[PDB]
C-alpha cells in the first residue's frame, strides 16, 4: 500500500481454489481463504497461492497447447471505505509483486517469442 | 466494619404481601366460596426490580397465611389451603375431585389457630429462574416467555360442602430464603407497564434521575 | 503489529491490548457425566472454530448504536450456521474483537459491552397502553446487527449509564481503536435451541459521540469480527 | 538517529535501515597477482573515499524518473573527478544513499535499483526506421543525472516491471525516506576506463505517482549522497 | 450373525465370509511429501465414512444385470456428496458389500466385480457407422445404477467371461447370500476430479439365471451397501 501514512482502513484479500468461482460478494468471499489486511497497521502483506499445475493437455482449434484450468482466483475487496483525515489524499495505490515459490519447477523447453532479431 | 447488610441473602429476605384472596359473601369477586392464586413473586411491589438486577436466580420460599375478617375479626372457620404444583390441574369448582387428589399438598387450618405455615422448593426443572429469556419457546407473543418458572398455585378455601357463614380474606406472605443469584444487569429506571416484559412507554422516556439548571450550579 | 491465521481466515492486529474475559472465566467444553452422554456431542474444531468478519458499520455523528444477538449473528453465516441449523441442542463461548480505522483528528467514544439475555422491549404505542412486542427483525437481527432506537434506555427500560456492569470494554479514539471481549457460554441449562434462544447480546454505543472538522472522512468504520471458542453440537437433523 | 562522518564531510542520518548488498558482494580490492603489478595501482584512501551530496532532485506528480550514471557522475566531481581523468585505470564499489524529505501527508513510491552496463536507447526517429543514437548529454549526464522519457520501457526497450531483479530497494513515502545500496565492481576486466565506460546505472523511478493535497509542498526532495568504496587508479597522467 | 455399527449407521450381516481385497491392496492414505503439501487435504472421519445402503434392486429372470459408478455412486447422497462436489480433489478406496434375499427354493448365481475405468460404449447406430456416444445417464448413473443392454460383451466390447480377471466374487444362492469386495484408490494420479472422473465401476450380473418355482416370491432384492474408506479431499469451494 503506497497512500499517505494518515490513510487506514481495511482490504480483504481472498483466494479462491481452482474450480471455485468468483465470490458473489464480501461476505462469502469470506467464508473462504482470505486475509484481512489493516493498511493502517502493515504497508504489505502477502497472500501465498498454494499450488499451480499447468498441466492438463488440450488440442482446442488445430494447436495443441498445454494449459492451466488450475486458475485458482484472488480476488481484493474493501472491507471497510478508505478513512482518511483533512489534508491526505482520497486515493492510494497499491503495487503488487509477485513471484514463484521454491517448490516451483518447470519442463520441457519451448522457445517461442514474437520479438526475434530482426533483418 | 461489617458486611452481612448487603449480602444476597439480607438483600431478598424478610416476608412481604405477595397475595390477598378475597372470598365475599354477597359479591361479583370470587363468587365460588374457592380462589386459585397462581405463585407470583412479583405480588410485593418492590421485588419485581430488585430480583431484576440479576439474570439468574434460585431460592426456596415460606408461605405464611393470614386470615381473618374485613374488620380483622377472627371467627370460627375451617379453611383449606391447598398447594397444586407445576402440571397439575387446579379446581374448577368448589366441588372438583382436585381439592381431594392427594398429590397436591393441602393444609387445613382453623382461622384461629395462628397463621399456617409451609415451605416451597425450587421447583425450575432448569438449574435457576430466569427473570429474562431472550428467545421464543418452541415478530411473536410468546417472546421472554420462560415458561420453566412456574413454582405452582395456592387454591384457597373455606370448608365444607355449604358457604361459610363469614366473609373473608386471606392474605398470602412470601419470605424467600437460600438465595443465589448471576449475571448482573442495569437496574429498571422506566416505569413497568407489563407483568410479562420490558416494555417501557416510548413517550415518556424519563432521565434516570433529578435534573438541574447547569451543570456549574450546585 | 502482528496477523494471526486460524484456518483460512487471517486477520491483522496489534499485539495484544487488554482482553476481557467475561466474568473471570474462559469458554470450556461440558464433560461426558452430562444429560446428552449417549449422543455424543460433536465438537466441531476445523472450519467452524476461525474468524468471521461482519459487514462493517459506519459510525456517524447522528448514530444512536448497534446491538447484534448471539448466536444469532451467525446461524446465517457459513459452516456454523450450518451446525447452529441442522442441529438439535448447542453450547458455545466467543471471541468479540470490535476494531475502528479513524485517524487522529476523529474523535468519540464506544462502550462495548456483552448482557446475556438482552431481551427487547417496545415503545408499547406510545402511551405505554399497548401491549406490542418486538419483530422478529428486532430481536434476532442476523448478521447484520439492529440499531437501537432509545440508547439511554437500552431500548428494554434500563439505564445504559449502567452498562458497565456487564463484561464490556471501551474504544475511545484517541487512545485505542480496538476492544476484545472473550464469552463464556452463559445460560441456566448445559444445552439450549441455537435457532429460538439467543443466549447475550453485543452491545457497542457512542457515549461520546463522532466528530471531526469538514473534510474529514465523515464515517467512521465499525467492523466486528468474532470467532466460536469450544463449540459443541448435538442431535443431528 | 545519528550523523556519520567520514573526511571532512558529515551527513545526518538513521541509525541503519535495511542495506542492500548489490549481489551480495562486499566491494573488495584488487590483489598483487593481477595484469598491472608492475604499475602498483594506487588505493586512494584520505578525501577521495567519502560522502559526495549530489544537487536533490525534485520529485513531482509529473515526474517521470532519473538515472545517474557511475562512475561518470563523480568523473566531474572533486578530488575524485581528479583521479577519475588523470589515471589511465579505475575500479571501485560505491555506497548509494537516497533520501526523501517529505510530510505524513504526502505519499508515493519510488523504486532504486542499479543496472550494470544500462545502455540507453533512442526512440529511432518513432517509426524505428531511424538507427539514431543517444546524446553524450544523455549516455553520461553527469551529477545532475538524466530524466527518463519513458520509464516503462526504461528508455531501453525493457519492462522496468521486471527492474527488481537487479539491487534494489523502495521508497514508500508512508513507512520510509530512504534507500541504501552497496555495489561491488562489476566488469568483465578487473580495470578499465573510468571516463569511457560506465559501469553501472542508478534508477530511481516513482510507481505509485506522488501525491498530497493543495496547499502541501508541491515537490519532494530526493537527495543522493554517495561514497566510493575500495577505489583503485593506476597510470597518472 | 452379528450386527456392526459405524456412526449412526448399522447393519445386520454374517460373522465374516470371505473378503476380496482388490489387488490384494488395503485402501491406505497419501502421505506429506506430496504434490497438494501446501494445501493440506482434509481426511474426512466422523459421519463421511459410514455405511450407505442405496436402493435395492430387483433380481428377475429376465435381468440382463447392473453397473455402478464410483464416486458418482454417491455424488448425490448425504455427507460424503457433500464432500464430493464442494471440493476440488479426491481420492478414496471402499467397502462393497452386495447381498441378496432368497429362499432355498430360489436358484441363481451373480458375478460381482470392480472395473477400473469401467468405459461404456454404444451401439454405434447398429450398423457401426454411427460415432455415437453413451449419455450422461448411462456414463454417470448415480446411485440407482444402471441396467446393462448387453452384458455378454459388457456394454463395451469385451468378454463378461473374462471379467473374472478382476477384483471379483461369486453370488450362488444355493451357497452364499453376499460378496464383499475392499476397493484401494486406482488411478494414475493421486487425487482427481470427483465429479468428472470415475475411478472404478461395480458390475453384478446374473451368469446363472435368476429361477423358482411358480408361487415363490418372483424377484430377489440385491442390496447394496457400502463404505468409504480413507477417503481425502481437498480445496474446498
Amino acid at each position: 500500500f503506497t497512500g499517505s501514512f494518515m490513510a487506514t482502513g481495511k482490504m480483504l484479500i481472498a483466494y479462491t481454489p481452482p474450480g471455485g468461482p468468483l465470490p458473489k460478494d464480501r461476505a462469502t468471499a469470506m467464508l473462504g481463504t482470505h486475509v484481512i489486511w489493516d493498511f493502517g497497521l502493515q504497508s504489505s502483506v502477502t497472500l501465498v497461492i498454494p499450488w499451480i499445475s499447468n498441466t492438463h493437455y488440450r488440442a482446442h482449434a488445430r494447436d495443441g497447447v498445454f494449459d492451466y484450468y488450475t486458475t485458482g482466483l484472488v480476488s481484493i475487496w474493501y472491507q471497510t471505505n478508505y478513512v482518511v483525515p483533512i489534508g491526505a489524499p482520497n486515493t492510494a495505490y497499491i503495487i503488487a509483486l509477485a513471484a514463484a515459490q521454491k517448490n516451483f519447477t518447470m519442463k520441457l523447453c519451448k522457445d517461442a517469442s514474437d520479438i526475434l532479431q530482426t533483418g | 466494619h461489617s458486611t452481612a447488610e448487603t449480602t444476597l441473602d439480607s438483600f431478598f429476605s424478610r416476608a412481604g404481601l405477595v397475595g390477598e384472596i378475597d372470598l365475599p359473601l354477597k359479591g361479583t369477586t370470587n363468587p365460588n366460596g374457592y380462589a386459585n392464586w397462581d405463585i407470583d413473586i412479583t405480588g410485593y411491589a418492590q421485588m419485581r426490580r430488585k430480583v431484576e438486577l440479576f439474570t439468574y436466580m434460585r431460592f426456596d420460599a415460606e408461605f405464611t397465611f393470614v386470615a381473618c375478617t374485613p374488620t380483622g375479626e377472627v371467627v370460627p372457620q375451617l379453611l383449606q389451603y391447598m398447594f397444586v404444583p407445576p402440571g397439575a390441574p387446579k379446581p374448577d369448582s368448589r366441588e372438583s375431585l382436585a381439592w381431594q387428589t392427594a398429590t397436591n399438598p393441602s393444609v387445613f387450618v382453623k382461622l384461629s389457630d395462628p397463621p399456617a405455615q409451609v415451605s416451597v422448593p425450587f421447583m425450575s426443572p432448569a438449574s435457576a429462574y430466569q427473570w429474562f429469556y431472550d428467545g421464543y419457546p418452541t415478530k411473536d407473543l410468546e417472546y421472554g416467555a420462560m415458561p420453566n418458572n412456574m413454582m405452582g398455585t395456592f387454591s384457597v378455601r373455606t370448608v365444607g360442602t355449604s358457604k361459610s357463614k363469614y366473609p373473608l380474606v386471606v392474605r398470602i406472605y412470601m419470605r424467600m430464603k437460600h438465595v443465589r443469584a448471576w449475571i448482573p444487569r442495569p437496574m429498571r429506571n422506566q416505569n413497568y407497564l407489563f407483568k410479562a416484559n420490558p416494555n417501557y412507554a416510548g413517550n415518556s422516556i424519563k432521565p434516570t434521575g433529578a435534573s438541574r439548571t447547569a451543570i456549574t450550579t450546585l | 503489529v502482528a496477523q494471526l491465521t486460524i484456518g483460512n481466515s487471517t486477520i491483522t492486529t496489534q499485539e495484544a491490548a487488554n482482553i476481557i474475559v467475561g466474568y473471570g472465566e474462559w469458554p470450556s467444553y461440558c464433560s461426558d457425566s452430562d444429560a446428552t452422554a449417549v449422543d455424543k456431542p460433536t465438537r466441531p474444531d476445523v472450519s467452524v472454530n476461525r474468524f468471521y468478519t461482519l459487514d462493517t458499520k459506519l459510525w456517524e455523528k447522528s448514530s444512536k448504536g448497534w446491538y447484534w444477538k448471539f448466536p444469532d449473528v451467525l446461524t446465517e453465516t457459513g459452516v456454523f450456521g450450518q451446525n447452529a441449523q441442522f442441529h438439535y441442542l448447542y453450547r458455545s463461548g466467543f471471541c468479540i474483537h470490535v476494531q475502528c480505522n479513524a485517524s487522529k483528528f476523529h474523535q468519540g467514544a464506544l462502550l462495548v459491552a456483552v448482557l446475556p439475555e438482552y431481551v427487547i422491549g417496545t415503545v408499547a404505542g406510545g402511551t405505554g397502553t399497548e401491549d406490542t412486542h418486538p419483530p422478529y427483525k428486532q430481536t434476532q437481527p442476523g448478521a447484520d446487527g439492529f440499531e437501537l432506537q432509545h440508547p439511554y434506555v437500552l431500548d428494554a427500560g434500563i439505564p445504559i449509564s449502567q452498562l458497565t456492569v456487564c463484561p464490556h470494554q471501551w474504544i475511545n479514539l484517541r487512545t485505542n481503536n480496538c476492544a476484545t471481549i472473550i464469552v463464556p457460554y452463559i445460560n441456566a441449562l448445559p444445552f439450549d435451541s441455537a435457532l429460538n434462544h439467543c443466549n447475550f447480546g453485543l452491545l457497542v454505543v457512542p457515549i461520546s459521540p463522532l466528530d471531526y472538522d469538514q473534510g474529514a472522512t465523515p464515517v467512521i468504520p465499525i467492523t466486528i469480527t468474532l470467532a466460536p471458542m469450544c463449540s459443541e453440537f448435538a442431535g443431528l437433523r
